[PDB]
């Protein structure tokens, strides 16, 4: 018998037993490094040859120099993206579904993986600290609901008869639980019970 | 409705007393500019009960279709 | 009533690819600045038009 | 005046009205301050027999011990969220 | 390879070099007009593209006023 | 704060070649596919550091 | 009646008193009559307006009904429903009660602009006021973050030497969480349709959409009622602020909080606040005993007395989240008693202290009670009071949210008990340094306490040890009004 | 006022240094030595107990049903 304690997630769609066919976690990777490093590979030789035109000048160096990438960087930042992208979509199969918590191992990993590339001259800590701290913006991200809900938005229940467009009533008792984001006046006990579990006051003393 | 012009005029008597403050004039400066600030208002005031009035009697008619609508929807 | 009200003002209905307002009252290629009888592909006809949508005006 | 209770269940009503489901929350208190006060007056008789058997409190006041540890558990207001929001025979 | 942003290479290092840039970069759309519309046979691409041409002057006669300005206002001693 | 205001800061500067340069980035946006963008999202957050 | 009466009597004095302050700015320099003695026909117009709040609320105090479950004197004002049930009438009583006596503690030690300050106070109490008469959500969020706006502009105009500091901690802190009680607002808005109590009572959500409103909420909650580790705003706020300033922000901004669960969590989310007392007990019950040993190590008198407030605070929400009776009642009569002992040790300490000495530092002070015996007595009595000694109403308060708990959860909730002891520890230490050994060497003999604050220090204690004695005045009041708030089925 | 005060230089440092504190502070072994024990372990170690506990202890009005005393004496002698 384990605990009863609250489960503050927002709704998803639920992949029937079956479904969910998982991809390829080294192919997905290899696209997203491949092209991320021809991109700024290529970007840098074309940032190279505006540098031999224009040199003296000091606005066009005053921007030529923000974009341009350490050679570490060039480096270290398509290591991580073919490290995030394989990381995520092998934590997406083991989980049968993208999680929050797969996702805040992938990037968090894929970030001290980077990092120790292209900030080496740096605390391991000072990195360690920098990773954790971008696996949470992940981790949320992947939380919030990506960045919309889709089909479990409201407006999308509300379009789908399963919002509270229909009112309430007491003498229409519902044996399943109601669906997220609907409302209902009554509930069957069986339902509290394997929610707050008997003892302090539910059912017996 | 008097008493609704009373309230706009009584805003349009605090506009003009707060202008005071900014030009930093005594209150009393001028007594028949809280006349003419009192006015402007109850003229707006007199059209602003207008249009809400007349939303009453547009969102009346359409929430009588909405309600049609939704018994469909709630078939 | 608040509640209510704004239940159905607040709602949404759902528009796919196959139910949209469209602001298109006529069908044009009645007449043309010349040579109006062109390859006799206007298999339109003014003179049988059936009746168009007409708009929903919700304050009438 | 002393205001009489208005006796109502949750279940013969709609939750829809408002003031009948007002009704029903009220009538689901008012009863529990009664057993309370029950209460009290039984823990009354308690305290009597135990000062006046002295010695003998464990036969004179024999039943009376045993009624108030019996209604103890339940004799205590409850609130009415419990039964208004939860369906007993489902 | 222009996703590589070849196109700033081939872009120089004056303001009336951008100004050029972008008559060049628009002169791509009125092009492209010409081309659907004689292929549809189609004079309302026409109207586009003779109203295309005749805005992207108007854009010049403005962004060189400006450039213009802004030169003498630099040369505005005038003391002599 | 002090370290990302920093960063901002040093990008506000009237230059037609960093302006240009940032408008014609943005048309990668509508090239790649949209699963694409949250690493253009890490791709960000790293050039801060 | 009351709100219509209680604000438009309000915006009539406030703009009383800006026409009369202002009237002589004009082009030349002004040497008027109500400038002198200190804008003192100013205060007191001020002064006169804090009473006459008191007697509109006793207007409709008498009308109310103990016997009649529901909210009473209900009216529509500005599009918003109003009233009062029992709970929100005493905590009414509270706030307008320290309208008078925050006026007064800052009656002559403020460097100038008196009627800026005056017209704070008023504005700050009417606010707080109102916010236990709304009937929604969305009324209670609008009057819940408008005190922000005086709050932050009090505290840094009239704030010591870290005001800036202190003001940018109380608009961050209090909004960056509060925004978070906006979202779970919304949502209610999104789904019902409506933010009203009573119409969110009745209806039941999912368990999953249960637990993601009370986290929004709780969030916005653990920061008004400083629970750890979230509350390291009050400490600094209350070490800067004005002293006004500070009586309002202990006696009753803290109190909104409590308020908060009452209105906002047991009725409509109140399967989800059963699986949260668990964890708001183990949140707490770290508060009471992480503040009670942090208050031992600090140095800043007004600090000392900062921290103390937490550790009360803490304990008035492990009762609240009690499902019973005696938790409700005794944490509801401990945020009254803390609402008299709280802003009392706060004129002893940065009122009459600050006002001779103006220095918070512990070191300089010692023996006080060898030339000044009438604070030593009052600083004695109060830091009884303030421990939860038997006679006091915050025993009752104690007592009962302590018996509360244990009813609750009796393993993890008997470690409430631990606010006996603790209370003791870091209180009876400041109070027996300063009335102890030989008089400091550091300070000079002074005036001992002022008629003035003497009125303040005996009107905030006769309050006190009446509900001490018999706290069935505000029992008699509460009874119907806290068995409402109970959830249980039992077969 | 008149400054009643004697204020005093080292007192001040004292009291400038002790509102202060957080500048000169550093994550180092030490403190997440401190950090893990007051904010995780404490808190898991009772949040284990709160939850284990929670509806399991019937206290009210409890009975007994099994005897205090004994009543046969069985002498070691
Ligand atoms: C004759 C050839 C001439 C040269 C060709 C190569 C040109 C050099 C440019 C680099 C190549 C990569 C970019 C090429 C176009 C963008 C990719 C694209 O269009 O999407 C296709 C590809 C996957 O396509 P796919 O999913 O298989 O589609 C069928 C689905 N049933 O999508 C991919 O994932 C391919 C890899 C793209 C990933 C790289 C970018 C990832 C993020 C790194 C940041 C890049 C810079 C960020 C700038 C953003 C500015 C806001
Ligand atoms: C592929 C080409 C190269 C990459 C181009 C990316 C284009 C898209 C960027 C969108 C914003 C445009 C920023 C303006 C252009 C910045 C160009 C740049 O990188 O300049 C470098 C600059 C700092 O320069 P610096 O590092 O000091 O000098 C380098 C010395 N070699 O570095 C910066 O200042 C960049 C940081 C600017 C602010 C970006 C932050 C956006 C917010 C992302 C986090 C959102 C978090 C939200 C939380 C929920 C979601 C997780
Ligand atoms: C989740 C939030 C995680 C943030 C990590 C912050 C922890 C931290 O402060 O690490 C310590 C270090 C600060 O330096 P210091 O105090 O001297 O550490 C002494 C170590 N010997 O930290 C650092 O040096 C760098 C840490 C900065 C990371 C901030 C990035 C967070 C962005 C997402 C926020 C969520
Ligand atoms: C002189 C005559 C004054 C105007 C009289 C009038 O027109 O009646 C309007 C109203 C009377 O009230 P009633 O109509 O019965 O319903 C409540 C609507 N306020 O009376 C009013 O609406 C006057 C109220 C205006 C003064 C209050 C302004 C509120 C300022 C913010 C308060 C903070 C709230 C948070
Ligand atoms: C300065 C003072 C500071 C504050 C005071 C601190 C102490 C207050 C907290 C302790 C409260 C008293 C101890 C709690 C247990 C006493 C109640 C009890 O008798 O528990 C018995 C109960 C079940 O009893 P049983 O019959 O044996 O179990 C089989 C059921 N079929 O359940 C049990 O079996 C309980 C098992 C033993 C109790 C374990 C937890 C004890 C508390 C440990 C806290 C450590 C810190
Ligand atoms: C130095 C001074 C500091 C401030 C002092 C406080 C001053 C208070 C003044 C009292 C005035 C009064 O009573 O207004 C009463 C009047 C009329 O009310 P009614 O007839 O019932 O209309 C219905 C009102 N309901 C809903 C309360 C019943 O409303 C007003 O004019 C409203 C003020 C104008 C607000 C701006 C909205 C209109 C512009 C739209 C563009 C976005
Ligand atoms: C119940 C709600 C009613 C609404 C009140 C609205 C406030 C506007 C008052 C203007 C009067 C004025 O500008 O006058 C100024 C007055 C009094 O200044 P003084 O010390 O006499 O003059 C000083 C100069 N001398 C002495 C040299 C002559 O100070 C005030 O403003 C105080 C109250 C407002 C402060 C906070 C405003 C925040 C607004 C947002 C709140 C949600
Ligand atoms: C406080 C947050 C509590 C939620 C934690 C949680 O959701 O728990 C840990 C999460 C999710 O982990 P998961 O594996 O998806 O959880 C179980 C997965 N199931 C269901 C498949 C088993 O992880 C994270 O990094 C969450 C990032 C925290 C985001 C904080 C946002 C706060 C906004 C509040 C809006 C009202
Ligand atoms: C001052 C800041 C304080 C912060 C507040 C911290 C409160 C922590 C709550 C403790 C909950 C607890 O103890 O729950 C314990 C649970 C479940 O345990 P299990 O292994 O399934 O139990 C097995 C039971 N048998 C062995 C008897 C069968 O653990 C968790 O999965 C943690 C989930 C909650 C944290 C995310």
């Amino acid at each position: 018998e384990q605990f009863h304690l609250p489960q503050p997630f927002w709704p998803t769609t639920k992949t029937k037993e079956g479904e969910y066919v998982p991809k390829d976690s080294i192919r997905e990777a290899s696209k997203v490094f491949i092209g991320s490093g021809v991109l700024l590979g290529g970007m840098h030789f074309r940032r190279l040859m505006q540098y031999k035109k224009g040199s003296a000048r000091p606005g066009l160096a005053k921007y030529l120099n923000l974009f341009s990438l350490s050679k570490s960087q060039l480096i270290g930042f398509p290591v991580a993206l073919g490290a995030f992208s394989f990381l995520s979509h092998s934590f997406a199969n083991l989980q049968e579904g993208q999680t929050a918590t797969g996702e805040f191992a992938a990037s968090s990993i894929a970030s001290l993986i980077g990092l120790s590339i292209f900030r080496t001259k740096k605390p391991l800590s000072s990195n360690v600290a920098i990773a954790v701290g971008m696996g949470s913006l992940f981790g949320f991200l992947t939380w919030a609901g990506n960045f919309n809900l889709g089909d479990n938005s409201y407006r999308a229940a509300l379009e789908a008869g399963n919002g509270n467009e229909g009112g309430f009533d007491n003498k229409v008792i519902k044996t399943e639980r109601q669906g997220f984001w609907e409302g209902v006046y009554r509930r069957p006990l069986s339902q509290t019970v394997e929610d707050l579990g008997e003892g302090r006051g539910i059912i017996t003393q | 409705m008097i008493a609704s012009l009373a309230g706009w005029g009584l805003f349009g008597v605090t506009v003009r007393a707060y202008q005071q403050g900014i030009r930093k004039v005594p209150f009393s400066y001028y007594p028949l500019g809280y006349v003419y600030s009192a006015l402007g208002w109850v003229a707006f005031g007199y059209g602003f009960n207008l249009w809400t009035e007349r939303n009453d009697k547009l969102l009346e008619k359409r929430v009588e279709k909405l309600k049609e609508s939704r018994n469909l929807r709630l078939s | 009533s608040t509640a209510d009200l704004y239940g159905l003002i607040s709602f949404t209905p759902k528009r796919d690819i196959h139910h949209y307002v469209i602001r298109v009252d006529e069908v044009p290629g009645k007449h043309f600045p010349t040579n109006t009888t062109g390859n006799f592909g206007n298999t339109v006809d003014f003179e049988n038009l059936e009746p168009r949508r007409k708009p929903i005006n919700p304050y009438l | 005046d002393h205001v009489r209770s208005p006796n109502v269940s949750f279940d013969d009503i709609d939750y829809n009205n408002s003031q009948d489901l007002h009704n029903a929350q009220e009538s689901l208190l008012r009863e529990q301050w009664i057993r309370v006060s029950a209460l009290k007056v039984c823990r009354k008789a308690l305290e009597s027999c135990y000062k006046t058997s002295g010695p003998n409190h464990y036969e004179d006041c024999r039943e009376i011990a045993e009624k108030y540890l019996n209604m103890l558990p339940d004799h205590r207001i409850q609130g009415f969220l419990g039964y208004q929001k939860n369906d007993p025979s489902k | 390879m222009d996703l590589i942003l070849l196109m700033l290479v081939a872009v120089g290092l004056n303001i009336i070099d951008i100004y050029i840039m972008i008559e060049i970069l628009i002169m791509g759309c009125t092009v492209n007009t010409i081309y659907s519309a004689s292929l549809d046979n189609d004079m309302i691409g026409l109207i586009y593209s003779l109203i295309q041409i005749i805005i992207a002057g108007v854009e010049s006669a403005i962004g060189l006023s400006i450039l213009v300005n802004y030169n003498r206002i630099r040369n505005s001693e005038e003391i002599e | 704060s002090t370290f990302i205001s920093s960063k901002l800061n040093k990008l506000v500067f009237l230059n037609i070649g960093f302006i240009l340069e940032i408008i014609v980035l943005s048309w990668l946006l509508i090239v790649f596919k949209v699963s694409l963008l949250k690493y253009i999202l890490l791709l960000i957050i790293f050039i801060i550091l | 009646m009351l709100v219509q009466n209680l604000i438009i009597f309000n915006i009539i004095g406030i703009v009383l008193l800006v026409l009369l302050n202002n009237n002589n700015n004009g082009i030349l320099n002004k040497k008027s009559l109500l400038t002198i003695k200190n804008e003192l026909k100013l205060k007191q117009i001020g002064l006169i307006i804090s009473i006459i709040n008191i007697l509109i609320i006793i207007e409709n105090w008498i009308g109310f009904n103990s016997n009649y479950y529901g909210f009473q004197n209900i009216e529509r004002f500005l599009n918003i429903y109003w009233g009062i049930d029992g709970i929100s009438l005493l905590l009414v009583l509270l706030t307008l009660i320290l309208g008078p006596i925050a006026i007064l503690s800052n009656w002559k030690n403020l460097k100038g602009y008196y009627t800026y300050y005056v017209i704070s106070i008023n504005m700050l109490v009417i606010l707080m006021a109102l916010n236990f008469i709304c009937l929604d959500l969305v009324s209670f969020y609008i009057l819940f973050e408008s005190t922000l706006a005086p709050l932050f502009l009090l505290i840094g105009i009239y704030g010591a030497n870290n005001k800036n500091k202190a003001a940018y901690y109380v608009l961050i802190y209090t909004l960056a969480s509060s925004l978070f009680m906006l979202l779970s607002i919304v949502i209610y808005y999104i789904i019902i349709n409506s933010t009203d109590y009573i119409y969110i009572n009745n209806i039941i959500l999912s368990i999953n959409l249960q637990s993601l409103l009370f986290i929004g909420i709780i969030i916005g909650i653990a920061v008004k009622t400083p629970l750890m580790p979230v509350h390291t705003w009050l400490p600094t706020v209350h070490s800067e602020s004005p002293l006004g300033g500070s009586i309002l922000l202990a006696g009753v901004i803290l109190k909104l909080a409590i308020y908060g669960v009452i209105r906002l969590l047991l009725p409509n989310l109140s399967e989800i606040s059963m699986m949260f007392t668990p964890i708001i007990y183990i949140i707490s019950i770290l508060t009471l005993i992480y503040s009670s040993l942090i208050t031992l190590k600090q140095t800043d008198l007004k600090v000392i007395i900062a921290y103390s407030s937490i550790s009360h605070l803490a304990v008035c929400m492990i009762g609240i989240f009690a499902n019973n009776l005696i938790g409700i009642n005794g944490s509801l009569i401990l945020c009254l008693a803390h609402g008299f002992v709280s802003p009392a040790l706060f004129i002893l300490v940065g009122g009459i202290l600050y006002d001779r000495y103006h220095n918070r530092l512990i070191n300089y002070y010692q023996g006080l009670s060898t030339f000044m015996p009438i604070f030593s007595i009052y600083l004695v009595v109060f830091s009884f009071c303030n421990t939860g000694t038997p006679l006091s109403g915050n025993f009752v308060g104690e007592f009962l949210s302590i018996t509360g708990a244990v009813i609750r959860h009796p393993i993890i909730g008997s470690l409430t008990a631990a606010s006996v002891l603790l209370s003791a520890c870091y209180q009876m230490k400041l109070t027996n340094r300063l009335t102890g050994s030989v008089f400091s060497q550091y300070l000079h003999i002074t005036n001992d306490v002022t008629n003035r604050e003497i009125f303040l220090l005996n009107w905030l204690l006769i309050p006190t040890i009446i509900i001490g004695i018999y706290p069935s005045f505000v029992t008699n009041i509460l009874n119907l009004a806290s068995s409402t708030l109970i959830y249980s089925v039992l077969i | 006022g008149p400054h009643l005060l004697r204020e005093d230089a080292s007192f001040q440092r004292y009291g400038q240094l002790r509102d202060n504190l957080a500048t000169y502070w550093k994550f180092n072994r030490k403190a997440a030595r401190n950090v893990f024990i007051f904010l995780v372990a404490v808190p898991a170690g009772l949040g284990y107990l709160a939850y284990n506990y929670e509806g399991k202890t019937p206290f009210v009005g409890k009975r007994r049903t099994e005897p205090i005393f004994e009543q046969d004496y069985v002498p070691r002698k």
